């Protein structure tokens, strides 16, 4: 079977190399719905979770962007203390009374 | 305590931790990790000149630990059974997004947010280019940082626009930059020094399209060479048994080895034993893939049928007989039209390609150019019947047919080894 | 190496079983060895010289030793290109040079390497004197002819040489067969 | 335990039948990528 | 078959050993265009190279 | 030492331009992270026309 133009043709086809484009920005993680509902699950639950990937899909990025527009309440200040001379203990009081 | 520094963990409270695997399996911390996500156990690294140290009590973990890594590098820790206790969301990405208008909107308005100013020649043409190194005609890459780089360049090598020509000079330059290997194999070529076969036709020879290490695999052809003698039912693969790799059964003598004896039934055992080698030493061949061209060239050495040069033959077979689908297509095809190309092509050059990588043909402009023209061909094989028929220009059907012809082969063959056993037997 | 297959033994072994087919495996043994060890042999290609001392030796053709043999070759019998194809050529004319030319040493080096050639001064001095000859070589065959200055096809050719010592020494294989059986 | 936990993280600190059927159901789609990625070249043929 | 001396040389004949030659100096990376242009492209973009 | 500095994470405005003979990055090469950080591979020919 000879494939013909037809059959090998995976160009779209172009109307113009001017007059440039405008575009709303893509929700994060864009075409990666499995990727976002498990960081949506893993947000809400606050369960431990791994982004696995394949190299430069800037995994390391998105997470950010999308940990960035996340809320929770604020954090504590958490510091050490001395509970004897030898012994050191990690404690957290509320915002601002460290 | 007050020269208690805080650490990653320590900052992290109430919010996220987000580790590279691979740190974590490099820098061999992944126990103390484990330690400190169970136990709550976060210690401060201590001196080892320094005897006297502090005894820090456990301390609850409030954060969420976000690893972030290749699937490989967590191949390596997902046989520990306390990671998939305590990391159960796997937040896995596609490598690949469908194809579609949607996405293609939303790569251009992702790449409108990075800052690129793109016209919509430079937006599909990087829609293509995504979807070329997908490899799919219906998936385009996801992996949104090499476009980003490919963009960038695009805006370089175009001012500050994106336009059409601007991302096709930016794909051209890309592939010219580490074209250097192709470039001295074209000359050699040319020169004579590397002697392959694009016309005519050739007994026990075929060119079988291999690819070469470089950061983009070059696909480029090898000439195979078949060898059939009287002797043990042994197919003999020099290249994947040279030196000490023949220790190996490998799994594609055995294929090849299944599908001859199977196939051609006239005698209780092969009477020929087929060498099958490559001229020339880059090839770097798989052993667990048996190609269709070791099949080919080895039914044209068994039958004397002289294949057609022009066709490269590319795609792995099975002992059944149908062809199975190869990666790096595009690249094997591309390679085999610029070999044609620099020794110019007659209008009847081609490669002969499986038909379950028909969805994996994303070619270069020129390459589907030349096909319109016709001054190229692809051929798109189900089993290697088709390809050995396409290759011999006849049919398997009727006086002459292909498997007779072997069949004619394989009986002179036992002929000759029963002579020779008759004369031992005395 | 008892433990090793290589490359270059298996190259050899096949084409010499596919080119001379009237007995089944091939009735010879081949021992190859280099005189005066300085070689470092390569072991990822067959030299066509290698495959011209083995035809000479199974056909009991005299080769000509005034032509030196270089190039690697596959199992089709075509002679491919090697590296150093100048180092070879002027390191043959240095050695015939210091025993003497007489007009009639050459080397025989691959087609493939016609396109490789940059040679001193000297050797081209002598091939425009005639005193040097340089043959290049497409296939083994061609090889053969030029050494044994006979042709494969006609009477008392190459062919049937060879031919006359494979069928010798499978001869003496069945002679010791039949003494075995009985 | 751990199911039981995205089940309710799933229906807003309740657990139902369907919490716990789209905590299995997320469960698998999850790691799903895999047999996604080998369906889909099934049905695009290079996987006959 | 046997390469004649015409087939055989290479050397580019010399018309004369005088006349001190004078050239002007070449444009960096001659002959290394893929280099010349893969350096301009990687500092214009400032992408490490 | 006993207690050093925390030095701070620095924002690079340098490019990295590598110079090296092609064995010496075919070790380098295997890391999918020399791929994403460098780039432009500026190829010296070793033959000119």
């Amino acid at each position: 079977m000879r494939l013909s133009y037809e059959a090998l043709e995976w160009r779209t086809p172009i109307e113009n190399s001017t007059e440039p484009v405008s575009l709303p920005p893509p929700p994060p993680f864009f075409g990666q719905e499995r990727a976002r509902e498990a960081l949506e699950l893993a947000i809400r639950g606050g369960f431990h979770a791994y982004l696995v990937g394949p190299p430069s899909l800037g995994k390391h990025e998105a997470l950010l962007a999308y940990l960035s527009t996340q809320s929770v309440e604020t954090p504590p200040d958490l510091l050490y203390v001395p509970l004897s001379e030898r012994k050191v203990a990690v404690l957290t009081l509320p915002s601002g009374q460290e | 305590v007050s020269l208690i520094r805080p650490g990653a963990v320590h900052r992290a409270q109430g919010g996220y931790l987000i580790l590279d695997a691979l740190s974590l399996k490099r820098e061999g911390t992944w126990e103390a990790f484990k330690r400190a996500l169970r136990n709550g156990q976060v210690e401060p690294v201590t001196e080892p000149q320094a005897p006297a140290g502090l005894e820090v009590e456990p301390f609850p973990i409030q954060m969420q630990v976000i690893l972030v890594g290749t699937p490989e590098a967590f191949e390596g820790l997902e046989e520990d059974p306390a990671f998939s206790e305590l990391f159960r969301i796997r937040a896995e990405f596609s490598p690949t997004l469908p194809a579609s208008p949607e996405n293609c909107t939303a790569l251009g308005g992702w790449l409108l947010a990075q800052g690129f100013q793109l016209t919509q020649g430079g937006l599909t043409r990087l829609y293509d280019e995504a979807r070329r190194m997908a490899e799919q005609r219906d998936r385009m890459d996801a992996r949104l940082v090499e476009i980003r780089a490919l963009a960038e360049e695009a805006a370089v090598l175009g001012g500050g626009l994106l336009t059409a020509e601007s991302v096709e000079q930016a794909i051209a330059a890309r592939e010219h930059r580490s074209f250097l290997s192709e470039e001295e194999f074209l000359r050699a070529v040319q020169e004579g020094v590397i002697r392959l076969r694009t016309t005519g036709r050739a007994v026990g020879e075929v060119n079988s399209l291999v690819v070469v290490e470089a950061a983009p695999y070059w696909g480029r052809p090898a000439r195979l060479t078949a060898r059939a003698a009287p002797g043990r039912d042994h197919l003999i693969s020099i290249d994947r048994e040279a030196g000490l790799g023949g220790q190996i059964f490998h799994k594609a003598v055995l294929t090849l080895a299944g599908y001859l004896r199977s196939r051609y039934i006239e005698h209780g055992s092969l009477p020929v034993t087929i060498s099958l080698a490559f001229e020339q030493n880059y090839v770097s061949i798989e052993g667990d893939a048996a190609g269709l061209a070791e099949l080919v060239a080895a039914l044209s050495a068994i039958g004397n049928l002289p294949l057609r040069q022009d066709l490269a033959v590319t795609g792995a077979v099975d002992q059944t007989g149908k062809v199975l689908a190869v990666g790096a297509i595009n690249a094997k095809v591309e390679g085999f039209f610029r070999v044609c190309k620099a020794l110019g092509l007659s209008g009847t050059q081609g490669v002969i390609l499986p038909e379950a990588n028909l969805a994996n043909l994303t070619l270069r402009a020129e390459v589907l150019e030349a096909v319109r023209a016709g001054q190229f061909h692809i051929y798109a094989v189900e089993t290697a019947e088709q390809a050995l028929e396409i290759l011999a220009g006849a049919r398997m059907e009727g006086f002459r047919g292909l498997q007779e012809k072997i069949r004619a082969g394989l009986e002179a063959f036992a002929r000759l080894e029963e002579g020779h056993d008759k004369e031992d037997r005395e």
